[PDB]
Parts: C-alpha cells; sequence; structure tokens
C-alpha cells in the first residue's frame, strides 16, 4: 500500500479540475502505476465509477460551464457534482478509465475540505444516464472503454439502443463490444441477436412508412429537380436507411427479419423514381438497396431485381467508390449482363490491381532499333516474367533524342499494332468478307 | 478476370469507344421498304441518338461487324462486294422478333416495330 486513500483522493480531485495545462496524460500514467497494486486498483476504480453515477472552502472549483455561470463543480451540504460540470468530469473520468481498462473517496474528499470485467455491468448501465446518452463524446468514449473491456438483458438493450438511436467510431466500437459479448455466450448471443432483429424490424417499419410518404408524394408530384421534403428524413445522416445497415451489417457479423411489405415497396418507390426521369433521385434508396443485398444474397430474388432494377443498380454502382468486389455487390461478379460496360472496366482495374497489389512494379528498358522494332522486342521480352512484363516500358531508339516517353510509348504501341497486321509476319489476316477486320493467319507456319 | 466483359466490350477495352459521326452515318444510310421519314425510322434514329456511346458502338458491331470507323467516314464503309453503305431493309416477318443482321453486306432486316418503346427496347435486347 504506497499511497493511502487521501493522498489518491487528492490525486483524483485532479480530474475534476479543467486545466488546460495540467498533463493528465501524465496523471493517468500515474494512476496507472499505482494501480498495479490490485487493492488501489480495485479503489481507484470504484471511486471513479462512483464519480460517473454522481455525474449522472478547499473544494471551491468554479468551472465555466455556460453564459454567465460559472458553477461549483462541488455542492456540498451527500456530495454532488453539478450537472453543468459533470459532462467534463465524465469525459476526464472516462479518459482516465480507458487507461485503465488498456492495463469512502466521497467521504476522505470532505474530510478534506473541511480541513476488469464486473463492472463492465455499471458501464453499461452507465449508457441510461442522461449526461451520458445526451453527449456524443461520452458515448463515444464509453463505448471504446466497453470495447476494450469486452476482451444482461437490459444492458443489451441499452447496448443496442447506441444504434438504433444516435459517431462512427463509436458505433464500430460497439459492435465490436457486441460482437465480443456475444462471443461470451450463446445466451448473450442469442438475446442480443433477437434484440437486434426487433430494432431491425422497428427501423424497418418507420422505413417502409417513410418510403410510403415518399412514393405519394411523387405521385403526388408526377400526376400534375426532386427536393421533396420527405427525401429530408432519408438523406439525413442519423437516418433510418444508415441504422437500418448498420444493424444489418452487424447482424451479418454475428450470423458467423421477414419485411416483404418493404421490399416490394421499395420495389415500386425504385420504379417510379426511375420512371420519373431523375437519376440522382434513386440514390436517397441507395442503402436500402444495399440492405436488400445484405439481407438477401446470403455467402433469386435479388437476381429478379437485378433484372428490374438492373438500370438502377448500375446508376448506384456507377456513383459508388465502393468497390464492387469488397462492397455488399460483389455477389453479381458472376452474373454480368447487370452491369454497364464502364462499371465492369473500374472492377476489372480495381481487381487486377488488387491481385498485383502485391507486385512492386518498376520501371523497365527497352533498346529497339527503328527498323526491327518487332524482332528485337520479340527477342528481348519473349523469355520475360509476366510480372517482368508488368513493368512499365520505356522505349530507347538507337541514337534518337530525347522525347516525352508517354508519347514515345504510345507511338511504340501504334508501330507494333500495325507490324502485327504486316504480311512478312504472317500474323494475322483480313476476314475476306469484310477486309477491314483480322484474324489468325492460317499460313503463319512458313 | 476477361470474363466478365461481352465479345463486344473485349474489343471496347482493346481498341476503345469510337466516335460516332450519326450524321455521317445518316449521310451513308441506305433505305430500301423503309424510308428516311418512316415513323419508325425517326424512332430508329431517335433511339440511337440516345444509346449512350457504349451501346451506340454494339449497334455499329452488330450491323457493321466492328466497332471500328473509317477514317474516311462511312462514305467509304466496307462490305464484302466494295464499299457499301449502311443499309436498313424492312423486315416482313412477325414483330415478335429480334432485328438480323448480314454483317458481309452490311445489311440490317428491322421489323416494323409499332412503337418507339419497343422498338428501342428489342434493339437493346438484341445488342
Amino acid at each position: 500500500l504506497l499511497l493511502d486513500h487521501e493522498a489518491l483522493s487528492c490525486l483524483l480531485v485532479l480530474l475534476f479540475v479543467d486545466e488546460p495545462k495540467l498533463n493528465t496524460s501524465r496523471l493517468h500514467r500515474v494512476l496507472r502505476n499505482l494501480c498495479y497494486h490490485a487493492q488501489t486498483r480495485h479503489w481507484v476504480i470504484r471511486s471513479l465509477l462512483s464519480i460517473l453515477q454522481r455525474s449522472s472552502s478547499w473544494l471551491s472549483v468554479s468551472m465555466d460551464a455556460a453564459l454567465g455561470c460559472r458553477t461549483n463543480i462541488f455542492q456540498i451540504q451527500t456530495v454532488h457534482i453539478h450537472p453543468q460540470a459533470a459532462p467534463v468530469v465524465c469525459r476526464h473520468v472516462l479518459d482516465t478509465l480507458i487507461q485503465l481498462a488498456k492495463v469512502d473517496f466521497w467521504d476522505l474528499l470532505v474530510k478534506l475540505d473541511n480541513m476488469e470485467a464486473s463492472p463492465l455491468g455499471q458501464l453499461m448501465n452507465m449508457l441510461s444516464h442522461p449526461v451520458i446518452r445526451r453527449s456524443s463524446l461520452l458515448t463515444e468514449k464509453l463505448l471504446r472503454l466497453l470495447s476494450l473491456i469486452s476482451i444482461g438483458l437490459t444492458e443489451n438493450q441499452l447496448q443496442l439502443s447506441v444504434e438504433v438511436l444516435t459517431s462512427e467510431e463509436g458505433l464500430e466500437d460497439a459492435a465490436n463490444v457486441l460482437l465480443q459479448l456475444s462471443r461470451g455466450d450463446s445466451g448473450t448471443r442469442d438475446t442480443v441477436l433477437k434484440l437486434l432483429l426487433n430494432g431491425a424490424r422497428h427501423l424497418g417499419y418507420t422505413l417502409c412508412k417513410q418510403i410510403g410518404t415518399l412514393l405519394a408524394e411523387l405521385r403526388e408530384y408526377n400526376l400534375e429537380e426532386l427536393q421533396l421534403p420527405s427525401m429530408s428524413m432519408l438523406t439525413s445522416k442519423t437516418s433510418t436507411q444508415k441504422f437500418f445497415l448498420r444493424v444489418l451489417q452487424v447482424i451479418i457479423q454475428l450470423r458467423d427479419l421477414s419485411l416483404d411489405e418493404l421490399w416490394d415497396m421499395l420495389g415500386e418507390c425504385l420504379k417510379e423514381l426511375e420512371e420519373s426521369h431523375d437519376q440522382h433521385a434513386v440514390l436517397v434508396l441507395q442503402p436500402a438497396v444495399e440492405a436488400f443485398f445484405l439481407v438477401h444474397a446470403t455467402e433469386q430474388k435479388f437476381l429478379r431485381f437485378a433484372e428490374t432494377h438492373r438500370t438502377v443498380l448500375n446508376q448506384i454502382l456507377r456513383q459508388s467508390t465502393t468497390h464492387l468486389a469488397d462492397g455488399p455487390f460483389a455477389v453479381l461478379v458472376d452474373y454480368i449482363r447487370v452491369l454497364d460496360f464502364d462499371v465492369k472496366r473500374k472492377y476489372f482495374r480495381q481487381e487486377l490491381e488488387r491481385l498485383d497489389e502485391g507486385l512492386r512494379k518498376e520501371d523497365m528498358a527497352v533498346h529497339v532499333r527503328r527498323d526491327h522494332v518487332f524482332e528485337d522486342s520479340y527477342r528481348e521480352l519473349h523469355r520475360k516474367s509476366p510480372e517482368e512484363m508488368k513493368n512499365r516500358l520505356y522505349i530507347v531508339f538507337e541514337g534518337e533524342e530525347g522525347q516525352d516517353a508517354g508519347g514515345l510509348l504510345r507511338e511504340w504501341y501504334m508501330i507494333i499494332s500495325r507490324e502485327m497486321f504486316n504480311p512478312m509476319y504472317a500474323l494475322f489476316r483480313t476476314s475476306p468478307g469484310d477486309r477491314v477486320t483480322y484474324t489468325i493467319n492460317p499460313s503463319s507456319h512458313c | 478476370l476477361i470474363s466478365i466483359f461481352t465479345e463486344q466490350e473485349l474489343e471496347l477495352l482493346i481498341s476503345g469507344l469510337p466516335t460516332i459521326d450519326i450524321d455521317d452515318l445518316k449521310s451513308n444510310t441506305e433505305y430500301h421498304k423503309y424510308q428516311s421519314n418512316s415513323i419508325q425510322i425517326q424512332w430508329f434514329w431517335r433511339a440511337l441518338r440516345s444509346f449512350d456511346q457504349a451501346d451506340r458502338a454494339k449497334f455499329l458491331q452488330f450491323v457493321t461487324g466492328t466497332s471500328k470507323v473509317p477514317l474516311q467516314g462511312f462514305a467509304a464503309l466496307e462490305g464484302m462486294n466494295g464499299i457499301q453503305k449502311f443499309q436498313i431493309h424492312r423486315d416482313d416477318r412477325s414483330t415478335d422478333r429480334l432485328p438480323s443482321a448480314h454483317t458481309c453486306f452490311n445489311q440490317l432486316d428491322l421489323p416494323a416495330y409499332e412503337s418507339f418503346e419497343k422498338l428501342r427496347h428489342m434493339l437493346l435486347l438484341a445488342i
């Protein structure tokens, strides 16, 4: 017991006072080193968690909380933290707890002034408490903390509400929490799956209500660009589309939800947007389509979808920078009639670069004679490896001046593409019918 | 990885999409049983103007057998029997079958489809 609880309380009072100068990372490393002693760790953490619960004269610390309001952090009359200061005391305590997760106090505090896995339950209850539930920052920090610690029913309901209600990094840490909890017990796996499904069904029902208003207002717009106000609650960053897609991506991550009333009206809505002669107007349903192809096309109905909306799914993919074979729409790699040429060209070029991404490519010389380029290139390259061919060739013509290497390479490709069809090599001959095409010369055995 | 392209699209990937002067093609079109002011022909030209560059190129391959644009223009469009202009023929068979091509004559047989939408759908389904 290197330090007593009064010296620890004096150190912990530093978490309440918000001073920018104070080195709180150094204070965190002091508390971390002190917390190697298990009884000290246990008292420190039980105090920090009592500070969170109490967030939800020497001790005269005036924090500027709002305009014209300089609050006292402590109200002592049984010691309470003034709710204006509370969110900062929470933020500093969660900052300390994140380090302790990488690795009585009140009565002592008034005595001065007068002169991992178990408390995970408290930290999951903390999500219900208003100063935290308000603050996206405190929620993100608490979720990072839970994502570290994870390495019951209400506590999972409160963890899922973090996804069904409003932090992309904090909700990816929430995904980590929900996974690592499900790794724990088959019963928590099952209960979190079924409560995810419950939330996704709520989201689907209200999404079908919203798209039903959208479709109805598109009916009333046409029957007489698209800036339908019903669109605002789909464009919104916190739209049920993004919540539904997030929840489905977590469901599919836990797998290793019957809504045909949604899917068929997403159908007729997309069809009525496409018939309404506007194009990006579809994109307010892109995440609902991505949900469709998540829930369907399990690692069919999605194929009839890609047929009846073919040009729509193409508008989606062409607009999306999501790489076709890394996004959800990868399944249709093999059903290729449902994509545009330039979409397939991008997929081609990205998958080619992905397969050869491990290869460092160098520059590579090709020394040729202007009068012999074809045979000099054959000699130079025909024994080269494919990966040496994949190097960028720059061509040097003997004694010629320097010139733009790109234009000189383009010229080189042009001359070669000619010489392919010089009859002296007997490689290609014109179709006797067309007379402008070329096919293998069956007389190349000469 | 190449098998994702069509037999048209591999050509369009290797040699690129040509820029088609539809005015040059129209100037070098021969109409045999259709006429230049037939409604199905105005629908044909409207469709071909409405098609993007890849479907236009796929059409050119369908009717000429290639995506290659003649340097001198379509007046110099070759066929099996010397310079042959592009040509549209009315297909007097039933109008529930696609147009058909005889690329050595640069010949299109085109049923008298009853509407712009159906003609566009059938041509796009052919290409």
